[PDB]
């Protein structure tokens, strides 16, 4: 399945009004390419900011095989 | 994301000064302007789907690109497109409304070039159907409308190339 | 009372002429 | 409705209700006069409405079941067609598209797919209905009411 | 009435009938013997020639208010043709369109517009309902039918 | 034809006196509600073909009135009813922007009486439209402009009756 | 236009402007601004205007002369509808009707029955352009415009 | 491929292919010369199978955007029909409806919306089509090519 190589930081935007403990929040992770709109729509609604993306699994333009 | 008002509300506060008078005279344009950016928001939203038709009918179908070999050949490609263009129309509505570009930035061209660039999609072609929405809201909702939409429009297009 | 089957009775000559035509046909 | 939403912003922040919030509240409760009138001039004059775009919605849209010989179907069309002009009216009560949407947009083209009926007929007929009733209001109301029209016609559309 | 056409032009030059509209008025006595035949023949067919040309009619146009699927508008419609079929033999045997016309032609598209029915719909029932009568004389009898359904439909139009 | 400034200069003219206070605050009521006056015309205007046929399709139709026989058979005698619920509307808006009955006696009751019992038109049913009249207004432009165009559709009943 | 109206009541009379004439003159060239704008929003946007009414008007009647597969029709059809938004512009100018009337309103009904353009289907394509015209106005702006449409469609029906 | 649909599910597990799979495996390999030949038979009688299906469906579905009198609206729906007959073709080959699923079925419904084209037309289609297409080989061939009909009928509905 089609994976993408995605570098984030997405800062929380409510840690002093809940006090949750920190966090890292710059990570580098595989995503799936069923979840990656998802995750980026997260990702831009929490003020984060997408570093860089790469197809890390799959080729552009594939028809079938995406499985 | 940022509005007009928050936009000048925060550039008079990172000096710890008051609105001057340029600020205000910029807040009264944006208020004056704002029951055009409203009658214009209420007509693009009553017509999403079809000026999304339109733009894809009049931008992207029968090229190469829906053609076998081309990136809106299958089903699924196609329904990504149109995806893609219902939320950019979406979110070019919500910049014309605040009267600012940021959101634009913060959840449209987010890493979306990149994103594009990996998958292959051909960025020529979606500048040339942005342009082509565009076009579309302009014959929608006039001229004036037209223009203050396309300035979003154009920085959607400007950001994605 | 397990059995309804007496209650599906489910839910004629047209009401119209020349039905599901536009007007002026050529 | 505005009220509820701002209710449910505050809500969400546990919060009291802001002065902003609360002058929203009163504006809108400075407009239900105006808008209790428009509701009820819709009300008084449906059966009308009805009328003239059943009748400019068969001329447009022929083929459709309503417009087939079949009495049961042209009763429910009918019936279909007074329900969404007094769902309008009512929605133009409370002041906001949310008691509309929550009776008849919200799972419309999945009933009306179940029941078989093309929901493109539906959206013709709505916008045969919308010309009908922009004939008999003034601008001003038409502003209040056209925008939930445009919200049944976009929940419609497939 | 072609009479009382007679009897106004004579009025108008304040003079006795001339001899030539006693010509004119004796003919139109001595055929309207052949004029009651047609009347009647008008009348005896009147549902016949009303439900054919309905039939037509909505061939041709379908979606209009009488064919939308209520009665009352249906029975309305068919009256009216009749009611223009009754006129038409009225004025047959008046031996002039005045009965037609003082009847049911002026006003009609003030009428009709009031009860928001399209003019063009009833021009092409006069139309539908003209060959179905029509088709029911000699044409020595149908001129006089003909021009009166002529009549009927440029007052509409 | 006098309206209410009208009117007022008139009932201070015969005394050769300027606008006494209270004249004045009638004055000044009258062109406070100038704007709505004007409202309610414009929404009689556009909906007047309506506003007869709803008239007539709820106090006249399928009656014997438009049996053969009754007063409204005929084509001729059906217009004429038509132009005289016309007439009627008409002169109540012109009276209503007036604020002031005065057109309605000198133009519309002055010898109405005379002319509907010689032409055998029926006085009764004539009332009864101008109340279905009135009903439909009041529905169309709601109850406090409907109230304001019923003073004058009342005046031209009761002058009827 | 207005002022010549004004103009000819006075002459009616053989008399100067009266003051109530004189304010009327006064309040109209107060708008010239205002009517200029309007003017320029209508000729901007025609071809919209034309597109969007005419894509409205062929959902509402699809068996009419302009949407009937002849390309010389729809062109003429569309003419017209510039032309006839031209002539509202031009009113729009004039602070009346005589311009629209004048050169679009007087006679349509014989000319487009010449033409065998039902008159109907006319009112439905003006119901249409008025539509798509008074989205791009404000309210302030709109009162003329539509009641000169208005004008249009009642001088059709 | 349904090698691709065993080996994963091998794989979801993490363990080396079981009987099941290989069982599966070889009964889908057994079956090559059927499947290439059921292959050959459509790709041979695409045409035939498209005009067939196209006057069928235009006999049973008149109203619609193919035979609208917009000859390229024609021709591309004929080419859709061809395009999902090569589609059944691959999913033949492979043994396994995931070529059908990844080119023609996911987000069918939101590109042929997008295109303002009805299901429902779309539907009975292919309905012809597959009435077509199982009328040129064996009942054995029939019983696969009728699955993957199905299975585009039903990603419509
Ligand atoms: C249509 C105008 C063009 C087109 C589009 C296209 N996009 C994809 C896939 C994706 N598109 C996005 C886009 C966004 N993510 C966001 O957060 C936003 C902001 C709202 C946007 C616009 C993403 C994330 C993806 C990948 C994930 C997913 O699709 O769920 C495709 C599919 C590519 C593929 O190889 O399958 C396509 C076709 N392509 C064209 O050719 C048009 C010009
Ligand atoms: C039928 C060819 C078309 C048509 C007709 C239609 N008419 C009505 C209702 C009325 N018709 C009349 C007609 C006349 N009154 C007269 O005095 C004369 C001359 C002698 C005529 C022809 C009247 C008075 C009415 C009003 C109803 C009443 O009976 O009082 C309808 C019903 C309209 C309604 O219900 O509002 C209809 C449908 N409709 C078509 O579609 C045909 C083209
Ligand atoms: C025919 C059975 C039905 C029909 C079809 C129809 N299609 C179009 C246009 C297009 N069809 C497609 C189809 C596909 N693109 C893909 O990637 C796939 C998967 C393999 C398919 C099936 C596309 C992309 C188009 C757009 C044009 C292009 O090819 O670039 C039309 C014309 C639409 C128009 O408005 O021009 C039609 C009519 N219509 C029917 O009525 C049939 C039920």
């Amino acid at each position: 399945m089609r994976m993408f190589k995605v570098t984030a930081c997405v800062p929380s935007q409510t840690r002093i009004r809940t006090q949750r403990e920190l966090q890292n929040t710059y990570f580098t992770k595989l995503v799936p390419y069923d979840n990656w709109f998802r995750e980026q729509q997260r990702i831009m609604k929490m003020g984060g900011k997408i570093v860089k993306v790469q197809l890390a699994t799959g080729k552009p333009g594939m028809n079938t095989g995406l499985l | 994301m940022q509005d007009a008002i928050t936009a000048l509300i925060n550039s008079s506060d990172v000096q710890g000064r008051y609105l001057d008078p340029s600020s205000l005279d910029k807040l009264q344009n944006y208020f004056q302007s704002g029951d055009m950016r409203a009658k214009t928001a209420i007509a693009v939203s009553a017509n999403a789907k079809n000026i999304v038709t339109k733009t894809v009918a009049k931008s992207l179908l029968y090229t190469d690109i829906t053609a076998p070999g081309g990136n809106m050949y299958t089903c699924r490609r196609y329904a990504a497109c149109v995806r893609d263009l219902d939320y950019f129309l979406r979110y070019a509505t919500y910049a014309m409304l605040a009267g600012d570009t940021s959101i634009l930035d913060e959840r449209i061209l987010n890493g979306l070039r990149e994103t594009y660039n990996s998958l292959g999609v051909p960025i020529g072609a979606t500048i040339r159907s942005v342009q082509a929405m565009k076009e579309v809201v302009t014959s929608l909702v006039g001229a004036d409308a037209g223009r203050e939409m396309g300035v979003y429009f154009d920085h959607i297009a400007a950001g994605l190339s | 009372s397990p059995r309804h089957e007496n209650q599906l009775r489910r839910e004629t000559v047209p009401d119209k002429y020349n039905p599901r035509k536009a007007n002026w046909a050529a | 409705s505005i009220i509820t939403k701002a209710i449910a912003s505050a809500d969400r922040e546990a919060r009291y209700l802001s002065p902003g919030e609360l002058r929203t509240i009163r504006d809108f409760y400075n407009g239900g006069e105006n808008r209790l009138r428009i509701a009820t001039t819709l009300i008084e004059n449906r059966k009308e409405i009805v009328e003239r775009g059943s009748l400019k919605f068969w001329e447009c849209c022929p083929d459709t079941p309503s417009n087939s010989g079949n009495r049961t179907y042209r009763a429910s069309c009918l019936r279909d067609q007074d329900w969404y002009i007094r769902l309008i009216a009512y929605t133009v009560i409370v002041g906001d598209v949310e008691p509309l949407k929550d009776i008849g947009i919200v799972g419309v083209k999945e009933m009306y797919e179940s029941l078989e009926i093309p929901l493109r007929n539906w959206v013709e007929c709505i916008r045969c209905l919308k010309e009908v009733t922009l004939d008999l209001l003034s601008r001003e109301d038409a502003a209040e009411v056209t925008p939930y029209f445009d919200c049944l016609i976009q929940g419609m559309i497939p | 009435s072609i009479v009382t056409e007679l009897i106004l032009n004579a009025d108008s030059e304040s003079r006795y009938p001339a001899p030539k509209e006693i010509q004119v008025y004796q003919n139109f006595v001595k055929t309207g013997e052949q004029r009651i035949r047609i009347a009647k023949i008008l009348a005896e067919n009147e549902q016949r020639i009303v439900q054919n040309g309905s039939a037509r009619f909505w061939e041709r146009v379908p979606n209009t208010p009488s064919n939308s699927g209520n009665e009352r508008k249906t029975a309305s419609c068919q009256r009216d043709q009749g009611w223009y079929i009754r006129l038409i033999a009225y004025s047959v045997l008046a031996g002039s369109e005045k009965p037609l016309e003082e009847i049911g032609t002026i006003g009609i598209k003030e009428m009709y517009n009031n009860l928001e029915i399209p003019l063009r719909n009833i021009v092409e029932c006069m139309r539908c309902l003209k060959e179905e009568a029509l088709s029911l004389m000699s044409e020595e009898d149908a001129l006089e039918v003909s021009a009166y359904f002529d009549y009927v439909m440029r007052s509409l139009s």
